[PDB]
């Protein structure tokens, strides 16, 4: 069980008329734990977190305000490169972090960037491995959130389930299964028939805005033969899979 | 160049008529950044809409969550509207009580 902490980063370019922007995120797994603007005086860290009191992120702080000042003369000269004209606007998006674990003993160290939504190379390669280099306090700035957060971070909330039902017109219904309140955002979520899988509509998961996630699936269902499909909803945090027939 | 969004609009729990909760329009799938999300009462736009700090996916198409907390009504209609520089025109998806 490792844990990541990617470091997100756009910047947009402001043609003659000031300058480009730009505004990182930090993520530890599918939890956002910091973000930070342009020319901001600080970095927003959740609150649920222990709250700097001498929390080391003055660590962070220091390297994205350097790091994040790396667009006006990484952009700029982006635009210059293609010869796009610098008269329209164009976007240039950093991403690093890494997925590190003691117990299991391995790191991982990502970089790449792309212009205007393009892959640009970079030269490292990707499963490059790791430990004024934010590549050397990565597994161990992560080992610290875990520690700051080990209430929502080390959390596997289970999903809650219910299911509907739309009779329509035709005399076909459509049955849909839900998955609320769960965390991380992997689960399984599929509609059957007497154990054979349906090879069915849905919807990528959502977020729900507090930290939970959502999602869907669904099938038209000839209303008579609706009692003998079924929705498994697997996730981290269930004890064991479940089987909801239309919720009972 | 320029990717087209992909909208939906949801309530982060089950819609009952009287009771306080949260409307949300997630985008994504888009790129570039400039984009215009405004939520909807009864074709009303409404005035205090909250944001998520801009992230992109996996593959660069940046994605937004817009809420505002809401108590939905059994005749209250609501809808999701956006504007990209992609899209000849404003599109609008209402929300669906059962989706």
């Amino acid at each position: 069980g490792s844990h990541s902490l990617r470091y997100f980063y756009t910047a947009v370019s402001r043609p003659g008329l000031g300058e480009p922007w730009f505004i990182i995120v930090g993520y530890v797994d599918d939890m956002q734990v910091l973000r930070f603007s342009s020319k901001e005086e600080t970095p927003r860290m959740a609150p649920w977190l222990e709250q700097e009191e001498a929390d080391d992120w003055e660590q962070q702080t220091h390297i994205v305000t350097i790091q994040g000042q790396l667009s006006e003369r990484n952009l700029m000269t982006l635009v210059h490169f293609y010869n796009k004209s610098m008269d329209d606007s164009h976007t240039l998006q950093w991403l690093q972090d890494c997925d590190v674990e003691p117990d299991r003993h391995l790191c991982l160290w990502y970089n790449q960037l792309a212009y205007d939504s393009e892959d640009l190379p970079t030269l490292s390669e990707n499963p490059s491995s790791c430990t004024q280099h934010l590549e050397g306090h990565c597994s161990d700035v992560l080992q610290k959130y875990l520690e700051k957060g080990k209430e929502r971070l080390l959390r596997s909330d289970p999903p809650k389930a219910h299911v509907t039902r739309h009779p329509r017109p035709e005399g076909d219904v459509t049955l849909r299964c839900w998955a609320l309140g769960f965390y991380p955002a992997d689960i399984t979520l599929t509609w059957q028939k007497d154990g054979e899988e349906l090879t069915v509509e849905f919807v990528e998961t959502r977020p729900a805005g507090d930290g939970t996630f959502q999602k869907w699936a669904a099938v038209v269902v000839p209303l008579g033969k609706v009692q003998s499909y079924t929705c498994h909803v697997d996730h981290e945090g269930l004890p064991e899979p479940l089987t909801l027939r239309w919720e009972p | 160049i320029q990717r087209t969004p992909k909208i939906q609009v949801y309530s982060r729990h089950p819609a009952e008529n009287g009771k306080s909760n949260f409307l949300n329009c997630y985008v994504s799938g888009f790129h570039p950044s400039d984009i215009e999300v405004d939520l909807l009462k009864n074709g009303e736009r409404i005035e205090k809409v909250e944001h998520s700090d801009l992230s992109f996916s996996k593959d660069w198409s940046f994605y937004l969550l817009y809420y505002t907390e809401f108590t939905p009504t059994e005749k209250d209609e609501y809808a999701c509207r956006v504007n990209h520089v992609t899209l000849s025109q404003p599109k609008i998806v209402k929300w669906d009580r059962d989706m």
